């Protein structure tokens, strides 16, 4: 399922803002 | 409002008056800031609520009114080191300035030798992060409720010739009315033309920011739709382990969507995540009518959700003052205030 594959992703965790 | 539930469409100059009477205040802010109104021995620091990459977010304690208050820290070396000098001076600038429902308050800044410190109200409700990925998914008259108040917020600061620029569900906080409050003004500008800089998080950059490109506030309507992809779903409308694979997604614009959520939010989905400008809700002639007239938001009561008049989805917990239960917790590190100043002439307006 889409959510399976989105909790086992590496990106489930608060996000950094990013810039250049 | 009444007049709005009597006659749609009957409130749009009494609302044309309401913003250009809070431009007035605005400018007036914004023209002179405040500066240099409380110091560090007033607070007692008390817990780290979130850290990031130039400093944290600390509850402190007003030792004078024994209020709490949110400080945020921002190491001045650092600042410069990442070349993020102007966007800190503008969240400064931009923060103290602006006065709305949904954005969180500034009581205070300074600074010192070393850092740069914001004290704002004290949300004590957590991140709407947290609780969303803890629930899972929030069901669409929830959803729907966050959305309004973001609709209405983004309303508000564009009128002001504002882009907000990091909409995401770790910068929106939840109050004791189960309300929003929006916080990190950090890539907030004051722009009336396009801008250039890549900044935002990954999974809510719109193709237009991560092309290079030249954009405009049109990528805070994207990052609604983001937004309420994410609340509705609980997962991000593109995701993956690394940002590259993010940006791929993004630009391709192919979406798809759980087959729970309903045909309205799905068609303002399209119209939100929608690449080419021309086409994006929030963006056309009728600018942010788009989305408020739209069959998703058709229950919605702009005005009683303004006054926060509409009955709260959960309020959080709250065992008293001073309570960080709705947080993480965070390593804690000392904060330590050099004896030479650094950085002075590049942060003389903060
Ligand atoms: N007024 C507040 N009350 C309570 N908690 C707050 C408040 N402001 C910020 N926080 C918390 O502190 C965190 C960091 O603040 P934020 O302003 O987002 O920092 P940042 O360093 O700009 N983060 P980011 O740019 O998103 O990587 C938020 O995600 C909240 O958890
Ligand atoms: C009610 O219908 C009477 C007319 C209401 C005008 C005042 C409403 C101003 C608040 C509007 C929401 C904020 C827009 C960003
Ligand atoms: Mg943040
Ligand atoms: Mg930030």
């Amino acid at each position: 399922t889409t959510y399976a594959d989105f909790i086992a992703s590496g990106r489930t965790g608060r996000r950094a803002s990013i810039h250049d | 409002g009444n007049a709005a539930a009597a006659c749609k469409g009957s409130e749009q100059e009494s609302v044309k008056e309401f913003l250009a009477k809070a431009k007035e205040d605005f400018l007036k802010k914004w023209e002179t800031p405040s500066q240099n109104t409380a110091q560090l021995d007033q607070f007692d620091r008390i817990k780290t609520l979130g850290t990031g990459s130039f400093g944290r977010v600390m509850l402190v304690k007003h030792k004078e009114s024994g209020n709490h208050y949110a400080m945020k820290i921002l190491d001045k070396q650092k600042v410069v080191k990442l070349k993020q000098i102007e966007h800190t001076l503008n969240e400064k600038r931009i923060l103290q300035a602006v006065n709305f429902p949904f954005l969180v308050k500034l009581e205070f800044s300074f600074k010192d030798n070393s850092n740069l410190y914001m004290v704002m109200e004290y949300v004590a409700g957590g991140e709407m992060f947290s609780h969303l990925r803890r629930i899972g998914r929030f069901s669409e008259p929830h959803a729907r409720f966050y959305a309004a108040q973001i609709v209405l917020t983004f309303e508000y600061l564009h009128s002001l010739d504002l882009i907000y620029r990091d909409l995401k569900p770790e910068n929106l906080l939840i109050d004791q009315q189960g309300y929003i409050q929006v916080t990190d003004f950090g890539f907030a500008k004051r722009v009336k033309g396009r801008t250039w800089t890549l900044c935002g998080t990954p999974e809510y950059l719109a193709p237009e920011i991560i092309l290079s490109k030249g954009y405009n506030k049109a990528v805070d309507w994207w990052a609604l739709g983001v937004l309420i992809y994410e609340m509705a779903a609980g997962y991000p409308p593109f995701f993956a382990d690394q940002p590259i694979q993010i940006y791929e997604k993004i630009v391709s614009g192919k979406v798809r969507f759980p087959s729970h959520f309903s045909s309205d939010l799905k068609d303002l989905l399209r119209n939100l995540l929608q690449v080419d400008l021309t086409k994006r809700f929030g963006n056309l002639k009728n600018g942010v009518n788009d989305i408020k007239n739209h069959k998703w938001f058709a229950t919605t009561d702009w005005i009683a959700i303004y006054q926060r008049k509409v009955e709260a989805p959960f309020i959080p917990k709250f065992k008293g003052p001073g309570d960080t239960s709705n947080f993480d917790d965070y390593e804690e590190e000392e904060i330590r205030v050099s004896i030479n100043e650094k950085c002075g002439k590049e942060f003389t307006e903060f």
